[PDB]
């Protein structure tokens, strides 16, 4: 809901995992993260690490 | 403001009008170094375990 | 063969002098004071400098004092607000009319030489290899990541014993079947090969990080003077009993990095200077002990 | 093979500091002070802002007063009240003059 997200939303962006490939440009030609969101850590899983690109705009 | 808080900051003020960049300078260092980058507005008095 | 293991660990903040036997009461009843700031907000400080919460002052002049100090802020926040040097840790040869205190250990310039990487190898049966297994975390598996190089940091074995499971039936002859539960020991081992991962040249910063933060359970992490890891770190256990930290994210690592290289083993090589030519300490770094 | 797996989870607001041994009762006895407020229903601060509610001062000059401060809340209701950009988080390169 827009609710309180319009403040309090922090618009994200995606990626896989390091092995996995990403879903946002830095007709698949790129394998790697996803523009900038550096290693901004989430959540470890048996040794990739899954992480994001959450952009903190308006 | 408390007196050593306005006590430095119309320290740096004087050695700016006294046009001393450098001794300005290093002590508006000294009193981020001595006063800390921010001041706390609330706190949750409190206790855990 | 008995093997009780029991640990305990209360960490309060604050009530009063915690002690095993307390209840979980008299803990609360003894509140009153010792109460302690378990949560706080405030404001950047140069937004209290304003002509308004300042006496009589000259108006445009307090805007120059608010930027200086804000400027100040930035230098101290960003880097350690360098003008010439380090100063304050051994003030020997440093220029120490500003506040620096960077590290003082230093005794290399070697580049950001990130990654982390090892082997698992098993020798016999299968036990250490679930937990010895300190895969990579640059790419998900056991490999180095693009522009870095898996140099073998140490190779090492172990010899333990678990008395395995055996749960199996055993036919007598075709007609009636047994299940013959024996429990049997087991000398396994495996052949831990450690595999110090380095930069090969110029990292290009999308793809290249800075790290730092190693210590075992018996000696002390003196980057954190504790034993455990500091704020915005993995320990990965890349080694027998060490838990190398991880500084994954730029946030405070940037300020707490210590830009560390790599070394294997005194009997090893070493991947830099001081075409496989050279063997012995890469570069400086005279013995600090890990 | 037996597994036993217990949660607990008090959560009040506000009494006497709780403790798991605690009785239904000398909870609420000693409720004497250590009240807080449960529900709060107030105004939007635009409406206290009226001519009859402040001291001696010029007419339409606090119904300017009053557009203004409730702009400001727009502005600060909104968004983040943006003139220029986020100015507090990380002071260094921000235009810091509003909030
Ligand atoms: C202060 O220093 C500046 C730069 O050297 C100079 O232009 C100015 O005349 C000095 N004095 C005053 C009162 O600004
Ligand atoms: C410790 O070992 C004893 C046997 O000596 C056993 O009865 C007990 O369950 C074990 N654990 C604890 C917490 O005492
Ligand atoms: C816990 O396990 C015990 C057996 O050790 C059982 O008697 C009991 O019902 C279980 N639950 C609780 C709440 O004790």
């Amino acid at each position: 809901d827009y609710e309180l997200g319009f403040k309090f939303s922090v618009p994200f962006g995606g990626f896989f995992s390091c092995i996995m490939g990403n879903p946002l440009v830095n007709a698949p030609s790129l394998k790697k993260c996803p523009g900038g969101f550096s290693q901004h850590l989430a959540v470890i899983s048996d040794g990739c690490q899954v992480s994001y690109c959450v952009k903190a705009g308006i | 403001l408390s007196l050593g808080f306005t006590k430095a900051l119309m320290d740096i003020c004087d050695q700016l009008e006294k046009n001393q960049t450098k001794m300005a300078t290093y002590l508006a260092e000294l009193l981020i170094l001595n006063y800390g980058t921010h001041v706390i507005t609330s706190v949750d008095a409190g206790a855990a375990l | 063969y008995l093997s009780n293991r029991t640990n305990s660990r209360v960490q309060s903040f604050g009530g009063v002098p915690f002690y095993p036997g307390i209840t979980l009461e008299t803990w609360q009843k003894g509140i009153t004071n010792h109460l302690v700031a378990i949560d706080r907000a405030g404001l950047p400080l140069h937004f209290f400098i304003k002509p308004d919460k300042l006496p009589g002052l000259p108006g445009p002049l307090v805007k120059k004092l608010s930027k200086t100090v804000e400027t100040a802020v930035r230098h101290y926040y960003t880097f350690n607000t360098h003008p010439g040097c380090t100063n304050v840790d051994s003030p020997n040869f440093n220029f120490q009319a500003n506040m620096d205190d960077d590290s003082c250990d230093a005794k290399v310039t070697n580049f950001t030489f990130g990654g982390v990487y090892q082997e698992c190898t098993e020798l016999s049966g299968d036990v250490l290899c679930q937990n010895l297994e300190q895969k990579n975390l640059l790419t998900g598996d056991f490999s180095c990541p693009p522009g870095y190089s898996p140099v073998h940091l140490l190779s090492q074995t172990h010899e333990e014993g678990y008395s395995r499971l055996e749960c199996k039936k055993k036919c007598t002859l075709k007609i009636f079947c047994k299940t013959v539960c024996e429990d049997v020991f087991r000398v396994a081992k495996a052949e831990f090969r450690a595999y110090w991962c380095v930069a090969a040249g110029q990292v290009p910063d999308n793809s290249g990080l800075l790290f730092g933060g190693v210590f075992t359970d018996k000696t002390i992490n003196p980057m954190t003077n504790a034993q455990s890891c500091p704020a915005g770190y993995i320990p990965l256990n890349l080694f027998e009993s060490l838990k190398v930290c991880v500084s994954l994210d730029y946030e405070l690592g940037f300020k707490f990095s210590v830009p560390f290289g790599g070394f294997f083993s005194c009997i090893m090589g070493n991947p830099l200077v001081n075409a496989p030519s050279l063997k012995k300490c890469p570069g400086g770094f005279s013995q600090h002990l890990a």
